[PDB]
Formats: structure tokens, C-alpha cells, sequence
């Protein structure tokens, strides 16, 4: 019954605000204090602090001063998180997480809400074919690949013959370079398959409708 | 600040095993009250964080009975009788007796395997890119084990720790296995000023690095 659903990502340049709405359910909303939790890529969970229910306080942990703000809409039992004056530091999950007093935890959690702050702009990807480059060779199986460079926002969908190749995939996750987002994605088939059956990376960027094929041809 | 140290960072498990897991507090988490607020949460990799044991060692509702936690003081332990694939991904402390709560770093419950050494391919930058003006070399370190390793590049015959990304995936579903990305991006400029590029990987399976390079 107890739910905590929160809203969609965001994207936001430096300076913005953002409102990130925590939608509450099957409890008393007014009988429950509300958490709220960044969490940055790969990091662990860092309390930004709460608001009590009956007395409307907040508190702030000494590295959330100044530019949020916590507040409920207790008619539509919503809690919101307030972030002015966005900071590249700002970009990470934030979780909302409901808290019962009486053990001083959080129990019921929200699903996470991931904050991206950028200058960049839109972006479509660049995509690169990775075929070997004249060396080493035999064996019974060989390794091609696609970068995915230059991108903006996150993600891109990456897939191989359309999807119909999977068990030899690997796609790893995208990384900053300079405003930008780069990933590569490697497949392995077995070296008599290849170049006789065709192997083509799709790579989709919904952020900009882009999507393309790259044929990997011996290069 | 209270300092919440997790270990081990990574626990290798095989599942139907027991699983026990370290937390430890700077300060005594017994509170003047007489109650110990250390609690447990399980995240799932994309899934929000779980609430596990309350107070110590007070399993939450709904919570499985193969989870225990135990300790006092400063030190706290959470235990898993026999690990299921459902308790996968990584565990939190948390401390609320002192003024701001703090959690731990995080401990990740993961799958033990037999070692397998990298398969390490190297791609010297695509004709289109080199074309755009641009130049990345890239190397595909795939489905080894442990996931423990370190890739070093060498731009003719010296080492480059510079203008290198770096990406890793989670442990694979189906074997177990890590994988690593690595790419050196350099202008086209510096590509066309040298002639070997290597990728070096080292791994636990080996008393030698395993070395991939090429010349252009
Ligand atoms: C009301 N209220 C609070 O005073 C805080 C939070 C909350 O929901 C949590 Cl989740 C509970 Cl409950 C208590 Cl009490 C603390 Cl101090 C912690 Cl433990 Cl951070």
C-alpha cells in the first residue's frame, strides 16, 4: 500500500532551480517525517536531511545550506526538494524516504530521481566503427566494436543486427569527456561467421530521434 | 562527524553460502536512552535502497529470516545464513543515535567464480573518425575474473597516463565476469606524430601484463 513515487529526471544547466516531488500513499502522510538522499554515481547514500510532519521543521546537514529547500503539499500528500542555484556538484539520485520516529530510520523508500546539470547542448552521437586493425588474428573467436562519441544528454541505445546479437555484447556505461558523453560496445562472434554473416551496431539517441547503423567492415 | 567504515568494499559470495558483513562506528552507537540506532538497508543495482534490520539486530517487516544482525558499541556485523540471489547488490549501515545520521560507504554482495584471465583487443582509431580530425585508440579488456585489475598504455614504448576513460560493467549475469573498456584519446596531431600504441592489462591470472599494441 505505502508508496513513494517520485518524479521524472532532470536535465538542467548551471544556475536553474529544479523541484523534484515525492508522491506518498497508502499512509497517514501527516503522521511521518520525509528524507530526503543524494546519492552520486557509484557513491554511497548521503542524508540531506528531513522535514517533520506535525511541526514542519526541516533540517539541513551542513553541506545543504543556503540553497534548498524542503515543503509539502500535504492536500496531495507530495513532498518536495527544492534545489536553487544549480552546481555541477548538484548531479547525482536524489531519493525521498519516508521516516518512523520511534526507530529513527527511513523505511519506505522512493525510486530515485537522477539530476544531470550541464551547459551542454543537445547532442547527437557520433558513431565510429572498431573492426581489428591488421594484426594478431586467428583463433576461434574475434572481437569488433563501435564508439558511440561526442553525445549529450544521456543515454544512447546501443544494440547489434538489430538486437538479434546478445550473448556476445558488451556495453559499457558512457563517460564525460569535456560536456560530452562517450561509450563504447564490444561483440565477439566466432572468426568463420565474420565478415560472411554482416555484424552492424544501431546506435539511438532519443534526446536528438537519431539513430544509425555502422556495418563493421574489415578495416 | 560520525564515521561509518564498511568492510569489505566487495564480498564475493557463492550463493546458497553464508555472508557476514562489518560495520563500524568512530564514536559508540549506544544512545543515552539505552537504544543502539544502527540500521542496515539493501540496494539493488537501479532499485531504491530496501530498509533490512532496525535498531541492530530487529529484522523489518517482510524482511527474510536468513538475515541477522548482531554487534554493539562501535562495532556491528550483518550476517546471511544462506545467500540467495535476491540479496545481491550492495548493503548500508546507517547511524541516527548521533547528530546527523551517517552511513556507511557501502559493502557489494557479489558472485565468486574461477579465475579467468582478460580476452584484451586493441583498435587503432576508425578511418571516419581519424577523418573528423579525431584520434582513439580503444581496448576492450572483457570477462575476466576477479574483477581487481589495471590497464596502462604506452605510446611508443612509454606509458601514457593521460587523455585515458575508463568504463567497467557490473558483474555479468550469466558467467560472472567483469569486463573494462578502456580508450586513449589523442589529438590527431600526436596520433600522426607516433608509430606503436599498446594496451597492457594486469591481471591476478598473470605474472606477466597481457600486451595488445600495434604500429601504425
Ligand atoms: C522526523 N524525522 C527526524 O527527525 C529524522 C528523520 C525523520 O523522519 C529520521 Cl529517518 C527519523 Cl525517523 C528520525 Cl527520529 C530522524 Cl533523526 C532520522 Cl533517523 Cl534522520
Amino acid at each position: 500500500q505505502i508508496q513513494l513515487v517520485q518524479s521524472g529526471p532532470e536535465l538542467k544547466k548551471p544556475g536553474e532551480t529544479v523541484k523534484i516531488s515525492c508522491k506518498a500513499s497508502g499512509y497517514m502522510f501527516t503522521n511521518y517525517g520525509m528524507n530526503w538522499v543524494k546519492q552520486a554515481p557509484g557513491k554511497a547514500l548521503k542524508l540531506m536531511g528531513w522535514i517533520n510532519p506535525y511541526t514542519g521543521e526541516s533540517t539541513f546537514a551542513d553541506d545543504f545550506k543556503g540553497r534548498f529547500a524542503f515543503f509539502l503539499e500535504t492536500s496531495a500528500t507530495t513532498a518536495y526538494l527544492q534545489i536553487n542555484n544549480l552546481k555541477n556538484e548538484d548531479m547525482a539520485t536524489y531519493f525521498c524516504a519516508r521516516g518512523t520516529t520511534i526507530v529513527r530510520a527511513m523505511d519506505y523508500w522512493g525510486q530515485g530521481t537522477s539530476l544531470t546539470v550541464s551547459s551542454a547542448k543537445t547532442t547527437p552521437p557520433s558513431v565510429y566503427p572498431l573492426a581489428p586493425g591488421s594484426a594478431a588474428q586467428t583463433n576461434s573467436m574475434v572481437t569488433l566494436g563501435c564508439l558511440v562519441k561526442g553525445y549529450f544528454p544521456e543515454p544512447v541505445t546501443v544494440t547489434w543486427n538489430s538486437g538479434s546479437l546478445s550473448s556476445g555484447v558488451h556495453t559499457f556505461p558512457a563517460v564525460l569527456q569535456s560536456d560530452l558523453y562517450t561509450l563504447s560496445s564490444s561483440v565477439t562472434v566466432p572468426s568463420s561467421p565474420r565478415p560472411s554473416e554482416t555484424v552492424t551496431c544501431n546506435v539511438a539517441h532519443p534526446a536528438s530521434s537519431t539513430k544509425v547503423d555502422k556495418k563493421i567492415v574489415p578495416r | 562527524e560520525l564515521v561509518m567504515t564498511q568492510t569489505p568494499l566487495s564480498l564475493p559470495v557463492s550463493l546458497g553460502d553464508q555472508a557476514s558483513i562489518s560495520c563500524r562506528s568512530s564514536q559508540s552507537l549506544v544512545h543515552s536512552n539505552g537504544n543502539t540506532y544502527l540500521h542496515w538497508y539493501l540496494q539493488k543495482p537501479g532499485q531504491s535502497p530496501k530498509f533490512l534490520i532496525y535498531k541492530v539486530s530487529n529484522r523489518f517487516s517482510g524482511v527474510p529470516d536468513r538475515f541477522g544482525g548482531s554487534g554493539s558499541g562501535t562495532d556491528f556485523i550483518l550476517k546471511i545464513s544462506r545467500v540467495e540471489a535476491e540479496d545481491l547488490g550492495v548493503y548500508f549501515c546507517f547511524q541516527s543515535t548521533h547528530f546527523f545520521p551517517t552511513f556507511g560507504g557501502g559493502t557489494k554482495l557479489e558472485i565468486k567464480s574461477a579465475d579467468a584471465a582478460p580476452t584484451v583487443s586493441i583498435f587503432p582509431p576508425s578511418s571516419e573518425q581519424l577523418t573528423s580530425g579525431g584520434a582513439s585508440v580503444v581496448c576492450f579488456l572483457n570477462n575476466f575474473y576477479p574483477k581487481d585489475i589495471n590497464v596502462k598504455w604506452k605510446i611508443d614504448g612509454s606509458e601514457r597516463q593521460n587523455g585515458v576513460l575508463n568504463s567497467w560493467t557490473d558483474q555479468d549475469s550469466k558467467d560472472s565476469t567483469y569486463s573494462m573498456s578502456s580508450t586513449l584519446t589523442l589529438t590527431k596531431d600526436e596520433y600522426e606524430r607516433h608509430n606503436s600504441y599498446t594496451c597492457e592489462a594486469t591481471h591476478k591470472t598473470s605474472t606477466s601484463p597481457i600486451v595488445k599494441s600495434f604500429n601504425r
